[PDB]
């Protein structure tokens, strides 16, 4: 048994909080990551101090 | 030369501050000509003193 503090697993609150468990087989679930991943790092100007974002 | 190049900056307060610009500024150097008013120096008045022109 796998434990897990998903909320996707708990869809509720007081006496209407539904646990929901999974019986999964091999291969059930497939997650690819893209691997499409990009950061940017943006800068401000004319304030007191430089800015920045990511 | 740009003249507000240090500010007193104030790390704890977000506030906006007036930009500057890169001015330029030129040499100069004038060209000037002289010259020589012509001069007569005729081979005759040289020769009669018997000098080498």
């Amino acid at each position: 048994i796998i434990i897990t503090d998903s909320p996707a697993l708990v869809s509720g609150a007081a006496e209407t909080l539904r646990h929901s468990t999974l019986g999964l087989t091999t291969g059930a679930i497939l997650i690819e990551q893209n691997q499409d991943f990009d950061s940017t790092v943006v800068d401000g100007t004319g304030k007191q101090n430089i800015t920045r974002q990511y | 030369k740009i003249q507000g190049l240090v500010r007193p900056r104030d790390p704890y307060s977000n506030a906006d501050v007036a930009a500057k610009d890169l001015r330029q500024l030129v040499d100069n150097t004038i060209k000037v000509a002289s010259g020589t008013p012509p001069i007569n120096i005729p081979p005759s008045m040289l020769r009669w003193i018997q000098k080498n022109p």
